[PDB]
RNA sequence: GCCCUGAAAAUGGAUGGCGCUCAAGCGUGUUACCUAUACUCUACCGUCAGGGUUGAUGCCCUGACGAGUAGGCAGG
RNA sequence: AAAUAUGUAAGAAGUCCUUGUUACUUAAUUGAACGUGGACAUUUGAAUGAAGAGCUUUUAGUGGGCCAUUUUUGGUAAGC
RNA sequence: GGAAUACUGCCAGCUGGGACUGAGGACUGCGACGUAAGUCAAGGAUGCUGGCAUAAUGGUUAUAUGCCGCCCGUCUUGAAA
RNA sequence: GAAAUUGUUGAAAGGGAAGGGCAUUUGAUCAGACA
């Protein structure tokens, strides 16, 4: 009883360190797949021009999507599609992947919302400071590791990192990767939305369609 | 009992996330790329400055 | 403000604990909060929910029922669980041995079971043997033979019992009960 | 908004029956690259059978002025809609840049015909080498030779409420 | 006076409330309605499968 | 006065399409159809016996019973707010095998026989359809294409 | 296009008022700012839920939620 | 001959092999039903969500409505 | 021909000023910094110093100022009417 | 020996009602904490 704990203790302090040094590990090797992937498509592009071709890039595979639109007066297909991807109040926000399947969600949805495609250093900065889980319903904030590791480790991903790194490439778990991340609930843009008058296309005037890239600025000033 | 942000107060920046440590200490989020000097040909350049 | 997707505020379906006032009925409750929490003994979770049912949800199961579940194969030698109150059954003759854990026991079915040679278990007596419920069977009654179920769904065309006062020929047998009055329900 | 000159270019989708479609290209006033893949689309889907399902943009690129500090004379030609009907339009701006022109283009015609943006089609800018190509008397005003003018009547925007002195506007 | 005469107003909202249910599915249906011949035929058909596999 | 009758407002429903009338080919008098079948229900006009009543054209449900000119149809009919299960009697000219069906069976064949030639190797299976996805990078090239720039198109009348 | 004419009603009077003319007007573009019971973070009340643990209507941990006539229930 | 609306389907209550039952039906041991025994569960055969699903009883109040967008009928029109 | 700069974007780069908040109450957790012993900004504020020790804070109340507030009750699609 | 309602006395306010809410000033007043 007295010298069994430091069994226990000595234990878990051993395959604590072993799991840091794993995600330490892995955490090396997302940097470098980021660094190397962006800089492909960088020389790509230099090739086509050299070659006198264009570089088309692929199509996103992941878009973000918050709320801008309050929950009064809503058409009942939109307020369906609006629950479907699990935003029912104003400035919360989530992920999609892309496909045909979801793009429809987003045409039907255009009006109320506001979405784009997200940056690595948006993700980043969301799952950090916004990022919760849903474990038995509850709302749990992710300060630990073991929080992810305990719900999502049976895929993979037992470091916030694999979270992030799921999320931003899509990739095999990406449906209950995302759907352990708790809606993130942002603030209202600090500095303002930038155009006087919310609801019209983007295109139009702003706030409100695919802002594409512009995404990004947008959601860093509310989170 | 409390959120901590690790985007502030580095001591849970270190607590997720080692590695960290190894990415301030290495820079890159500096890190000059390469320098390469591939030219556009010609009829890139040609439409480019089109009418 | 939220749009929400469900009832806020909603209370659970479910019985929380039983609506007697019964002090022993309240420590037999005790004793299965305990044990089912404990333990893993899926049976402890069943007879703890069992203790909180209405007298309308605890119909009697009755001395031949126990009997004719013992003759399933193999069931033989377990021992039979109803949470409520057993009845005697003078139809069934042969009667066999075994061990009965109630609520609740009718002077004949206790004279019945022991005369047979068998046991009367109360629940915390058959606790301390099973503490996880070990080769128990578990028996409920018909609660929808009650008389006020043959009520429920009345219609046309239904086939239900009427809500009725006195019964036979001209008690409600005439217009819409035949054919040859009117229509037929 | 503020513009930029865009360059899009783009073509139908490619299918088994033909790989390798034409591919067209706009030179697209916009402020920046959401507007200007939209205003691709809504000039194409004018010329030719596409939507932007039915297509995809190729590439696009910034087109940056050749020449930023000298100054120029613009042909500028517009088709618009006025309220009773639609219109074409030849004006004349004098500007450092192709793009600083047709932002006071998008003024004019919003000044002088009450036509919003939607409204105008841009049809071409395009410099004037010669002088005296120019036929518009409010360009060719400043293109005389050892040109100076005064700047009258000067009011000078005062810092605190109280002034101390009855002002002049002496220049 | 005149009052209203029909309206469908609010009722697919009062629909939507409890509504919209299913079918209730279920294996093995109601054979109401069935062929009387051939329900007469598949009572003595079910009744020799039966007998057949007791007799194993 | 108000008249809704039982093939009230069918005029165009029940109408014959344009030079296809009278006589009905034998090929719908060929079909063979099994109790579990799904059938599409589409009224001919032609033939007034065993006949759907207008709401249920265009609908689409299982076949319960077979007789010797017809087979009785489950659909299920919404009415308030549950659905309510309705048994149609339907003259063989009025009824189809609905195709929806036979892609499906078609694909099970076709899963159950891609399982086996992964099984047999030993090799992943993946039977369940993705939808479409973005797309993939592009490398378009100028050779025998060089874009064609296009401008706007002043007004012009052309009456 | 803006401006003028076309343009007549009854107490005294309303771009909300004052007043405003390279506007404080009209068209359009760019920022900065003001502020809702709304969004974000914290504290507190309550409601529901999940979990733990031998004033048992108990003690504890955790999350979410809070409009309301007619009306139903509940604790007082 | 659209758009928007709308029916059905996307499996374990499935699929395949073998071969039992019957007064139905066939010229016919043919079919139609319903079965025994054997095989195939990784991705258990689109997406998204799901904070749970299903089920019963019983009873209040209401059964003057009115407004906005769009569709739209009568009327010159109407705060009809 | 070789630069620069704008623009846009990124940094698990460093730093100045202000505001509100300090829930919790032995210990347990995840860590960081150290060769080390230890240390820490790491599962919620502590240290140091001053004044007062009473109408001073505060409560109550009357008045004054700023902004705001139609008369309830009922019928009603609609009531300050 | 309550209320409506009234006399006197004492404090206060009042340029076409009064009365209400949030907040602080002022005046009046008053509880709470140490030997
Ligand atoms: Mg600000
Ligand atoms: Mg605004
Ligand atoms: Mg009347
Ligand atoms: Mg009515
Ligand atoms: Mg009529
Ligand atoms: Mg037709
Ligand atoms: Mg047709
Ligand atoms: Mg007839
Ligand atoms: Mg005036
Ligand atoms: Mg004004
Ligand atoms: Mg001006
Ligand atoms: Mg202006
Ligand atoms: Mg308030
Ligand atoms: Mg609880
Ligand atoms: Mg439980
Ligand atoms: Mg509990
Ligand atoms: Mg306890
Ligand atoms: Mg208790
Ligand atoms: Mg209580
Ligand atoms: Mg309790
Ligand atoms: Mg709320
Ligand atoms: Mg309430
Ligand atoms: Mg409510
Ligand atoms: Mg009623
Ligand atoms: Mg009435
Ligand atoms: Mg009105
Ligand atoms: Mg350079
Ligand atoms: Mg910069
Ligand atoms: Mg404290
Ligand atoms: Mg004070
Ligand atoms: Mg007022
Ligand atoms: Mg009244
Ligand atoms: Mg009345
Ligand atoms: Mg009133
Ligand atoms: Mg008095
Ligand atoms: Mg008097
Ligand atoms: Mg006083
Ligand atoms: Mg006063
Ligand atoms: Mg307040």
């Amino acid at each position: 009883t007295a010298e069994q704990v430091a069994a226990e203790r000595a234990a878990r302090k051993a395959a604590n360190k072993e799991k840091r040094a794993i995600i330490l590990e892995r955490n090396a090797a997302y940097q470098k797949e980021y660094e190397t992937a962006e800089r492909n498509i960088i020389q790509a592009k230099r090739d086509a021009k050299a070659a006198g071709s264009y570089y088309v890039e692929a199509q996103h595979k992941l878009v973000f999507v918050v709320r801008i639109k309050g929950i009064n007066k809503i058409p009942p297909k939109p307020r369906k599609v609006l629950q479907l991807l699990r935003l029912t109040r104003i400035n919360s926000g989530t992920f999609v992947k892309v496909t045909k399947a979801t793009l429809e969600l987003l045409k039907l949805i255009e009006p109320y919302v506001a979405y784009g495609y997200p940056s690595y250093s948006t993700i980043r900065q969301l799952v950090y400071k916004r990022g919760f889980g849903k474990i038995n319903k509850q709302r749990v904030p992710l300060s630990d590791n073991a929080i992810i590791e305990a719900n999502l480790g049976k895929y993979g991903i037992l470091s916030i990192d694999d979270l992030i790194h799921e999320i931003i490439t899509v990739g095999p778990h990406f449906k209950q990767a995302n759907n352990f991340l708790w809606p993130f609930k942002l603030s209202n843009p600090s500095g303002g939305w930038g155009v006087p008058r919310k609801f019209k296309h983007f295109i139009q005037g702003g706030s409100f369609g695919n802002r594409e890239e512009f995404i990004n600025k947008l959601v860093k000033s509310m989170n | 009992v409390l959120k901590k942000n690790p985007l502030k107060n580095k001591q849970v920046l270190l607590r997720l996330n080692p590695y960290a440590k190894v990415f301030a200490a290495e820079k890159l989020g500096s890190k000059k790329a390469e320098k390469t000097g591939t030219k556009p040909a010609a009829v890139f350049t040609e439409t480019l400055k089109h009418d | 403000g939220i749009d929400h997707t469900s009832k806020q505020h909603k209370r659970s379906g479910h019985r929380t604990a039983p609506k007697s006032d019964n002090v022993y009925l309240k420590l037999l409750v005790k004793l299965y909060t305990f044990l089912a929490r404990r333990t893993d003994a899926p049976f402890n979770k069943v007879v703890l929910k069992a203790l909180f049912l209405s007298k309308i949800n605890r119909p009697p199961v009755s001395v031949s029922r126990i009997a004719r579940a013992l003759k399933q194969e193999g069931a033989a030698n377990k021992t039979v669980v109803v949470v409520g109150t057993v009845t005697d059954d003078a139809r069934i003759f042969e009667f066999p041995k075994t061990t009965v854990a109630a609520l609740r026991f009718t002077a004949g079915a206790r004279a019945k079971i022991v005369k047979a040679g068998g046991e009367c278990i109360t629940l915390d007596q058959l606790a301390v043997r099973a503490p996880k419920g070990q080769n128990t069977l578990i028996l409920r009654g018909p609660r929808n033979s009650r008389e006020a179920v043959r009520h429920f769904g009345m219609g046309p065309h239904k086939g239900k019992a009427p809500r009725i006062l006195s019964t036979g020929r001209k008690f409600e047998r005439a217009r819409g009960r035949r054919r040859s009055k009117g229509f037929k329900v | 908004a503020h513009f930029k000159e865009y360059q899009v270019i783009g073509r139908r989708l490619p299918t088994e029956s033909v790989p390798e479609p034409k591919l067209f290209r706009m030179r697209i006033f916009a402020s920046n690259e959401v507007i200007a893949k939209s205003r691709y689309w809504y000039f194409l889907q004018k010329l030719h059978k596409v939507k932007k399902a039915s297509g995809e943009i190729v590439s696009i690129n910034q087109i940056n002025e050749a020449h930023p500090t000298k100054v120029k004379n613009f042909g500028v030609w517009v088709r618009y809609d006025s309220r009773s009907g639609t219109h074409n339009m030849y004006k004349e701006i004098r500007d450092v840049s192709r793009v600083a022109a047709v932002e006071t283009l998008y003024q004019d015609m919003a000044a002088r015909h009450r036509a919003r943006f939607r409204s105008i089609h841009i049809l071409k800018v395009a410099e004037i080498e010669k002088t005296a190509d120019v036929k518009r008397q409010y360009v060719k005003q400043f293109l005389t030779k050892d040109l100076k003018f005064p700047l009258p009547h000067r009011v000078q925007k005062s810092t605190k409420t109280f002034s101390y002195k009855r002002p002049s506007t002496f220049y | 006076a005149k009052s209203k005469n029909h309206t469908a107003h609010n009722q697919t909202r009062k629909a939507h409330r409890n509504g919209i249910k299913k079918p209730k599915t279920y294996k093995y249906p109601s054979l109401k309605g069935v062929d009387p011949k051939f329900r007469r035929n598949h009572k003595h058909a079910l009744h020799g499968t039966a007998k057949a596999l007791a007799a194993a | 006065g108000k008249s809704h009758g039982y093939r009230s407002r069918t005029r165009y429903m029940f109408q014959r399409d344009f030079r296809k009338h009278g006589a009905v080919h034998l090929s719908t008098y060929l079909k063979v159809y099994k109790v579990g079948d799904i059938v599409d229900i589409k009224a001919n006009g032609s033939i007034q016996k065993g006949m759907p009543h207008k709401f249920y054209q265009g609908k689409t449900g299982v076949v319960y019973n077979v007789t010797k000119s017809s087979v009785g149809v489950i659909i299920n009919k919404m009415v308030g707010n549950r659905y309510l299960e309705k048994r149609l009697n339907l003259r063989v000219e009025h009824i189809k095998h609905s195709k929806c069906r036979q892609e499906f069976l078609e694909r099970v064949k076709a899963n159950a026989a891609k399982r086996a030639e992964a099984k047999a190797q030993g090799v992943a299976v993946q039977l369940k359809r993705q939808p479409a996805q973005p797309r993939e990078s592009r490398i378009v090239s100028t050779e025998g294409n060089v874009p064609q720039t296009l401008a706007p198109v002043p007004y012009e009348t052309f009456i």
